[PDB]
This record gives C-alpha cells, structure tokens and sequence, in this order.
RNA sequence: AGCACAGUCUUAACGAUGGAUGUCUUGGUUCCUACAGCGAUGAAGGCCGCAGCAAAAUGCGAUACGCAAUGAAAAUUGCAGUGACUGAAUCAUCAGAAUGCUGAAUGUAAACUACACCAAUUCCCUGGGAAUAGUGGUACUCCUACAGAAA
RNA sequence: UUUGUUUUGUAGCAAUAGUAAUUCGUAAUUAUCCGAAGUGGUAAGGACUAUCCUUGAAAAAAGGAGGGAACGGCUUUGUGCUUUGCUACUCUUAAUACUUGUAUG
RNA sequence: UUGUGUUGAAGCGAAAUACGUGAGUUUUCGUGGAACAUCUCCCUAGUGCAGAUCUUGGUGGAAGUAGCAACUAUUCAAAUGAGAACUUUGAAGACUGAAGUGGAGAAGGGUUUCUUGUCAACUGUGAUUGAACAAGAGUUAGCCGCUCCUAAGGGAUAGCUGAAAAGUGUUUAAAGGGGUCCCCGUCUCAAAAGGGAAACAGGUUGAUAUUCCUGUGCCAAUAGUAUUAUGAGUUAGAUGGUAACAUAUAUAUAAAUGAACUCCUUUACAUAGGCUUUACACUCGGGGUGCGUUUUCUUUGCACUUUACCU
RNA sequence: ACGGACCAAGGAGUCUAGCAAAUGUGCAAGUGUAUAUGAUUCUUUAAACAUUUUACGCAUAAUUAAUG
RNA sequence: UAAAGCUAAAUAUAUGUAGGAGACCGAUAGCAAACAAGUACCGUGAGGGAAAGAUGAAAUAGUACUCAGGAAUGAGCAAU
RNA sequence: GAUGUUAGGAGGGCAAAUCCGCCGAAUUUAAGCAUAUAAUUAAGCGGAAGAAAAGAAAAUAACUAUGAUUCCUUUAGUAACGGCGAGUGAACAAGGACCAGCUCAAACGGUUAAUCCUUCGUUUGGUGCAAACCUUUCGACGGAAUUGUCGUU
C-alpha cells in the first residue's frame, strides 16, 4: 500500500536493489532474480 | 463425547457479561461512624437506567465528613424515590422510603 | 567504560553525500533557487542545515526531505534569496 | 599515498587536520564521481586507505595515552581490563586454587613425596 | 455460496497474521498475540524442539557470521599475552 | 533432360532428439587421533550496510572485499589504477586499533528508526581554544559494604 | 451628535487569478465575466414527535464556577515583624539588546 | 601372478565362414581419446531385472486432433517498420451510460510509475505492442495521515501456584505527580474509519503535490534580565443593563488579581417519522461573446459567462 | 480376472546377536591366552609377534526341591 | 559406623574445530547440498525443500575474413 | 527488615555428541487383551565440564578372608522377577586398567579472635620493545565476627 513503515520500505528498496543483473564487465573474465508478479517477496 | 454448551460456560469465553454500557456496581454506602451512631443524608440527582438489570438505578450524593467534597453512590432505587429527595441512611434515620436503616 | 577513539558521529562528510544532477534537480536550480542533495538516511533538517552551511557558506529557507528506494536521503534545500542557487552549483560544480 | 610509520611521529593536531583535509578531497572525490567526471575516480580507494591509515595512528595513540593515564590505580575501566574469556575471568586465581591449610601445609613440608631407587 | 469453500473465499485473503519478527527475521511473528512461531521471541528463549533436526540445524550456530566465537578460534594454540605485539623489525 | 503411385511395415547407412555408458572428482561417508564453552567486557542468531565501475556467494563494519604490526616479498589486473629497483603490489600470520542497528537485550516502547529522565558532551594546546541536540547513564533479581529514616 | 436621499465596492480576499473571445513581433494588447426565477436530487443543520423487559463508549484535552491563601514603590530603627521622610505607582501585548549550549516548526 | 595401452585403453554402433547348448566369450570395421585387464590361485560385496497402479529421467501413438465460443462491432485511409486484423494518427459506425473498464482511497502488491531504448524468451494468433527485457530517473508537508487518548482487549509488575515450562494479574504492596506536611496515584501496548491544534485558491512536471512555486492565512511554541513602546488598573484587583446579558477593535478585542480545596460543563454518542432552512446539484428566461444549422424553417441549437480558505 | 504405452538408469533373503547341524582345519582330556601387559615394530602397523613353572568359558559326572 | 562436605586417574563422546586414514560412494551413487545448498521455490504458520559437475594441453588459441540475409542464421575458394 | 541510578560484583541467553536432575507416553510383543512389554525409552522442562557423575564404607563376606569410586574381562542370560505366559534380570568373589586421600561438625585453646574482608599506601626481586604479568611483607583505615572466625586433633 502507499502507507508504509520505514523498515518496510527499506526492505523493498533491497529486494529491488538485488533483483538487478550481473554486471557485463564482471561476467567477461542471476539465478536469484525475482519478478513482481510471478514470485510474491512475503515479507 | 466433546464437552457440553453447560460445561462450556464457566470458561467465560464467550459467556462473559456483555457489560460495556453498565453504570456501575449497584451497592449502598460503606458503613461509617455516621450510619453507626446517627443518621446522614444524601440528595438523589438522577434515576438512571442499568442496561443489564430491570430497576432504576438512583445516584445518590452524599456529602464527605472525613474531607471537603462529595461522593456519588449507586443506590438500587425502590419505587417512589424521585430526583431531589433527601434519602438517610443510619440507625437514626426515620422509617419511610427510601430510607436506609438496620433492620 | 571509556572511549579513546574519534567519535564516530556521523559529520558534514558522510552527512552530505553528493549533490543531485539528474534533470530535475538540474532544472530546479535555475527554475526554484533549489539544490538537490543526496544524504545518509540518519540526517535531518536541521542536521542538512547546518552541514550545508558549514560546508558552503549558505543558509537556506527551508529544507524538504524523502527517503529514496535506493537507501538514501533525497534534500531538496532552497537557498535564501539573498544569493542565488546557480553560483552556487558553479562553484561545487 | 601515506604510510602510517611516517605520520607516527606527528602530534594529534597534524593527524586530525590532515585526516579533515583528505576527508575533504574524499568529498569532492565523490562529487566528482555523482557528476559525469570519472577520471579521478581510482583515487578514491587510495585516499580511503589513507584516512584509514591516518584514523589507525590516531586512535592508537589516543589508546596509549589513556592507558597511561590509568596505569595501576587498580580500578580501570572495563575495556581497559584484560578482555579474557568470561569463563577466564570468572575462574579462581592460580594462589586461590593452590592455596592450603595450616595443617595441609605443615604436613606436606614435612612429608613430602621424595626420590629414591629401588636396587 | 459465492465467496465459497474454495476459489471464492480465497478471495478474501488479504490482512496477514504474521510479519517479520525483528528477533529471527522470519515472516512468523503473529501480529494479534505478539509471538514468534518460530522463535517465540518476547520470550528471553529460543523455541527449538528435539523433534525437528531439521529446524535445529538450519538455525544452530554456525548458520551465520559467528562473528565473535570464529575471531577467537585458534587463540588457544597462540597463547598471546593480552595487549602484546611482534616485536618491531 | 527424363523415371519412380501414395500410405503402412521391415532392414541397412548416415543424421536428429535424448543423456545412458565409460573415464574423471578441490565432494561425501566411516573410523582413528587431539583439543574444546561463548555471553552484560553484550554471545549465538537476525537486519543494515561496505568495492571506481559490484547482483549473489565469500569477506568485512562508517577505518567497512579491508587499517596497523609481523614473516614472505614483486606483482596485481576485465578496464581504470596502484606498486621496489622494500612498513609500499600481493600472499600468509594476526597479538594493536576499530567493530553500524539489534538480539539475554537490560530506560519506556515496537508492523513506531516513537517517547522519557539524569549528567550537557566531545575534541585541541599547555589554565585557555573550538565544535557539537551530539555522547554516556538509567531493567529485574541477588551478594558484600555503606547511607539516612523506623520500634 | 440621530433620521431619510445618493455615489462607490463583486465587503476585504479580487482579478492581478480562472474561463470564453478579438488581435499584434512571435511575448503583449483588447473586450466580457450581470439581470430575474423554477424543480427537489444530495448533504448538513434546526425545532419536534415516537420507540425500547434494547436507553444507545471512554480518556486525552479544554473551559466555567464556588472559595478567598498572598499583596504598593525609594530609604531607614531594631529584631520576615510597629516604626520614621517622599510618591507619581502594578499587570498585559509587541519589538529590541545581552546572557542562556546552537532560543521555531 | 603376468600383462595390454597415443602405432589408441575403457565405452559405444554395426557385425563374425568364430567358439559354446547356454548364460556368455572372443574377434573385425567404425567411433572414441586415456586408461584397462588378469581364467594363476584366492578374497570380498551395495553383484545379475520385464513386470512391483515400482522410483527418477526422457520419449511416443492419440494429433496437426480436442480446441483457441461470456462481455452486440467493426470499417476506410495514412505513418512506422524486414514484416501490421489486434502499434500510432485522421475519418466513420458503435459501446460503457454516472449502480461506469469514470474519478479518489483502504487491504494486498512493491517499482508494476516515468522517459529513452527495445524484442531471445513471455505477451496461448500476430505484434513494431506491453504490466516483458535494458539504462537512467521519479515520491518534497508545522496545517494530509501516523505519532497522542482511550475501547473491545493484549503484555508485564506484586504476589500466589507450579519441578520448571508456564497460569493468574491487587487475591497480607512500604508501588511518580501536586502544591508546601499533607493530597493524588500499577506500568505498558492496542483505532491510518472512534476522540483529536492548525490551509486555501491559482499555477507548475515526463513522472510529486492541500507537500513544489506565487499569493494569502492559520496553529502551536516562544527562557531570564533590561530597555522601550501598546493598553488598562491603582492614591489590593474596571464598568454598563431593571433584566436576559453586554463591554478592552491597541497593526493584534492582550490584560477585568486571585492559592489550597471542591463542583460542574465540553469532548460525548441509538433508532424511526415527517416538517423546515441553507449550500451544492439540476433546470428556465433575459444580456454579451464564440461556434453550429441554413434546399426550406428557426429573433435559432450548443458552449462560456467563475470566485477558495481566512477576516 | 488384475499389472504392463515405450526406453534408459536404479530396484528386493541382507547385517549383527545367539543356538544347532553339516563339513574343512588345529590341538586333544583338554581346548580357547579374555581384558591386559612387552617390545630397537611404530608409512603400511588399527597388524603381525610374545606371555617368570591354579584368571575365566566350555568340556572332563551325574542326580535331587533340597540338607546333599 | 547413616542422617554434613571435597577429591585426580583409569571411562564416554551421532557436537564443534583440526589432523590422518580406508578391500567405502563415484554425480539417479555418496550428506539434502561436489555447483551462488538448507539455496531457489512452496506454506498464514509450525514447517517442507530441490534441480544443477566434465570444451580444449593451451582460449595469453572461444571462431578472424568474404558472400547471402532486416536479423537470427547459413555457406565458403576463408579460418584456430 | 524497607529504601537508595550510593561503591564493588554476580545471574539471565546461545550451544549438547558425551554428562547431571525432573517429567513422561503410545506404537510394538504377548499371534486377541487388561497386568506385563515397549521403557525407568521418545517427546517436554531445567543444569554443568573438558569430561560430568561416583567416591573414601552405617561395604562385602562367612574365607587362611577382602578394603573408596569408575571402567574393561567374567560372574551370567546366572540368583531372581513374571497372566511363572510373552518376556525381564542383578550382586559378591576372580583377572585387569588406574590408583589418593582428605575436612567440616563435635572435643580442646579466654594472662585476652590468636581470625577474615574493604580501601589507601611503602618496597622485594624478576622475565616484555612496549603493553602487561609474576613475586613481595611493613602497615594504616573502615568494617565483619563471641548468635563463633582461626589454631589443635
């Protein structure tokens, strides 16, 4: 909802914070990704 | 078997007293020097409505003698009592209704 | 139970993380006198005030503040009409 | 880039000026970055490392000095005393454990368990 | 009927009864009578049965960062003297 | 430039699909040996962070993929960059320093970054000179000593 | 210093805004924004009437009252109390200056 | 024990004028690219599969089959593009029909929002679309909420039970505050629809607005001392009205003495019925302005003609 | 009558205790050196080797509730 | 010689840590996990819980060039 | 007793394979089942250590006697228990591993608590680079203790 507890909003900024890929120049030397819609956070 | 709506009850569940609205415990004033030896007498300013109980209930104010003030009783009211009448409670106090005595 | 060490308190640098330059905060420099600051969560207005005045000579009227997505504190800190926003952002960049 | 045997040797006043300068360039370092510019941005690691250096000299003197200060007088604060394990610090000290009665004593001077051969 | 046993009622399946328990950081923590399943953390223990090997062993120690106990490992076969250093080169 | 009916089924060769077999194995398993408690000096666990470009895992804690010191000792690199000609690059060790918010969690609370009260507090020079709303303390039970009231 | 007759102002906010138009380098000028009613849809308020073997929360917070404890200013006797010469003297709002740790949100 | 391997081991595919009766054994060709036997004798076992609605994995016929059917409905032209029934634009025909696929919120979700790219997969047809993928960005409050209060109620304290774990929560309690000795008094949580300090309009962005900008307000707080200034009152507290009651307009109606101790009021409350007032809504006529119809009729049909909080 | 669409891989009388029979082996009125000890063996070795002329089991004698 | 008390060794160790081994298993086996495994994912919750190893000596040899294609791809007189 | 945010301290929680207390099933077996068995087990609650617990006889024996505890071999599937059914089931001696004994209470000491602790000091020598640590005996001060510390045995 848009009313949110700090923690809560902090934990969402995370989650969306770590569903980004790996970076390019570090896979030329994710499995853990989520999508809002197929697999809910839970939490 | 499973256990019966009567054996039920004295869990107090459910079956607590629906008493939100109640105004109070209905009990006459505790015994003092003044009900012992003499009489005293307080105004009844309301006759209210007990939503648990049938009878009207009347809010007796007496005056304090151990300190400057008043305090408010809740009186079971016996039929004839009015708003304004002078109720005395003590062994003192004259035979008519409304009035407090030993028996 | 003493301490020996520097105080840990969070001070100007690390209060003040960098300033805002995407195209809205660019634009409300010119538009509304304004400078868009990132901060740690852990500042407030009055934590933004004073760092942003002992770390540019300027006050400001009012600071406005949200908490970014990113774990971040976004300030949007209007400077006093006295002086201007944009020789301001000339001289930090 | 500073090595922390140099800066050893420098008051407390030439450590934190010169921690308040690098923290200084660190800032603008990292305006510099927040802007397009990111031509400098390899030296953030080395003035991070130096403010390391520079804070590790710091608090090592300042510890120093406040051991100094509470040399002996028995009752120094806790993160003074020795930060053994609880257990450690709980236990009976060496004399306590090996101490002994009058009678144990003067029986064990006595008779003590002694040497010999047996042909 | 229509909010039926099933698809129906599961449409009224908002409003959770647990969240996420600041002690264990599990979404067990019920909300009306202010307990961990999993933890039971405003008791001071931790709520853990011998029935459950598993749940033992995927919140025993060593699960985390040990982030003490693993920094005084190997102080035993070392023996240093509390406040002491190598000597200078 | 011409010729085979089609389908169904059988055989061979070569392919497709699939991942068996064989061969590998920085893993497991079992035995043997040795040592063995951590925590109010704040543990285990949980969150939150930290890299120039950085999601996870691993590592670490506002000094944050690492500081200092000690041994080795020239590399480290995907790019950028940093390195001596050895307290410098990188390994190992790891005693010094540092160790966010929590958590028994302990000022009151908790799906609050909510609210108290008491000391203002911290740093710098050798009594001054600065900067800070920041920092400490305050749980319950109990022991020893003390204090001042009570019968 | 009263009672009648007029002018102004959308009562201030307020036209400077908004809307709909006409133009002009492509930002500006222009003109309007006022005369009378009907239905009862919604909401709220009012004064009422009726119903209950049903009578339909509490506290934070705020206010009113009863009561009448205390009492001017300058100086002075002696021991807060009698005292001596003199009168321009208390509360309230705002601003300023200095101390107060940095004295708005 | 005694052997084979990069001049190609194990494995695998097809085989053989091969041996055996048979489980099998042994060879050839191909493939393969690193190990493999030992039948000399013996030791050892997690040692032999067609089935167990066996377990796991893979794959069939069914079969290009069932099917891709609620929500009345599409059409013409253009743009983009490799490609357009389902992307965009214009035109038309229609639908939803203020009980709305229209505006605002809650629960829940959590970046799906926005801009720019963009098509491997997904978007059960297509797809240049997209809630997909990629890079950046975006959420501004003294006045909107939480935060405070208390409710149904929860947790805890004192005890008291119980081996404890726990159960109950004033049941022998010496359990912060007020004035200056006395008086009062368990703590804490529980409402984003109850109670409650105070905001409006205009404008603004790609994405926020009672939050930004402009203007105008409002609420709460504002320490001590001293100067001023505003006002009252006084030679220790004002005055009018018969009364109901009224009076401080200073930038601002700020001040009309008042302790302990008390007693009230507000907060603060159901349902039904009609009657009534006001605002908003709708509608009618006039005036002005613009547009529309105009074979014919039409002093005509439509739109605008506005005014917040605060004082 | 039930199970089996197909294929691969996996898939079921085993291990320990105790008793007996059978057979092989050693010794024989005996037999087994248990725990443990020693000892220039201490990669293997956690195995091998050893035991100053009443340890114990089974056997060498049966029978009876039993004194025996 | 009860109704008081202390006491090392020989003993045990499906835990943790660290060494060493084996007629053990050899990726459907062996721990659930050889790998980013108590992970992904599921359940309101207590809990449940996978799959997934191998190019080559060397990618410090990971496919350059041309042609055809919008591209994916394909082919080559081209190439490690 | 009460009260103290007076000074100095302690407990709390995690972890459990081995260990110490408590509490405590049923499946199962008996070819049914109820005593019995499963089992003084699982689950539940609490508490410790590198081991714990037990331990120096109110013990065995009946001998020519042994001599704290624990563990191994054995006693011994024995004595015994048991719808005497299913089942259950020790001890002493013997051989070994290891080996260790002690102190309170009570008695005795009043020509003198001879005890103990807190705080504050002095020096006695040592290994550290430092940080720190080990030794040290001369007090003083404030208490505790005769409702009994210490010495003796």
């Amino acid at each position: 909802g848009s009313i949110k507890r700090f923690r809560l909003k902090q934990r969402l900024g995370k989650c969306r914070r770590q569903n980004r890929p790996v970076p390019h120049w570090y896979r030329l030397k994710n499995t853990k990704r989520r999508h809002w819609r197929r697999t809910k956070l839970g939490l | 078997g499973r256990v019966i709506r009567g054996q039920r009850k004295g869990r107090g569940s459910i079956f607590k007293s629906h008493n939100h609205h109640r105004k109070g415990a209905a009990k006459l004033r505790h015994l003092d020097y003044c009900e012992k030896k003499g009489y005293i007498k307080g105004l009844v300013k309301d006759i209210i409505h007990d939503p648990g109980r049938g009878a009207p209930l009347a809010k007796v104010i007496f005056k304090r003698t151990e300190k400057y003030g008043k305090k408010e009783e809740l009186i079971i009211a016996s039929e004839g009592m009015f708003t304004g009448q002078y109720i005395s409670c003590g062994t003192k106090a004259p035979l008519s209704v409304g009035n407090i005595l030993p028996i | 139970i003493v301490k020996s060490c520097h105080s840990k308190t969070l001070d100007k640098y690390g209060l003040i993380k960098y300033p805002l330059t995407s195209e809205k905060a660019m634009k409300k420099i010119e538009e509304i006198n304004t400078l868009v600051f990132m901060c740690d969560k852990r500042a407030n207005k009055k934590n933004i005030k004073k760092s942003v005045k002992n770390l540019f000579g300027i006050e400001c009227d009012k600071v406005n503040v949200l908490n970014t997505l990113n774990g971040d504190k976004k300030a949007y800190v209007r400077l006093s009409g006295e002086h201007d926003a944009l020789e301001v952002a000339n001289k930090i960049g | 880039n500073v090595k922390a045997y140099e800066l050893r040797t420098l008051k407390k006043k030439e450590l934190l000026d010169k921690l308040d300068e690098l923290k200084k360039e660190l800032s603008g370092l990292r305006i510099s970055k927040a802007l397009g510019n990111s031509a400098k941005n390899s030296k953030i690691h080395g003035v991070r490392k130096n403010v390391a250096r520079v804070l590790t000299v710091y608090n090592q003197k300042r510890k120093m000095e406040l051991r100094q200060l509470y040399k002996n007088k028995k009752f120094k604060p806790y993160n003074l005393r020795k930060k053994l394990t609880k257990n450690k610090r709980l236990q009976l000290s060496p004399k306590q454990k090996a101490a002994m009665t009058l009678r144990q004593k003067k029986k064990v001077q006595n008779f003590p368990q002694r040497k010999y051969l047996v042909v | 009927g229509k909010a039926g046993k099933g698809t129906g009622s599961f449409g009224k399946r908002n409003g959770k009864t647990h969240f996420l328990c600041l002690r264990c950081g599990k979404r067990s923590y019920h909300l009306q009578k202010k307990k961990c399943a999993s933890c039971g953390y405003p008791s001071a223990k931790k709520r853990r049965f011998n029935w459950s090997v598993k749940a033992k062993r995927r919140n025993t120690t060593g699960t985390g960062r040990c982030r003490y106990i693993k920094t005084l490992r190997r102080k035993l076969k070392n023996k240093f003297t509390e406040g002491s250093t190598p000597k200078p080169k």
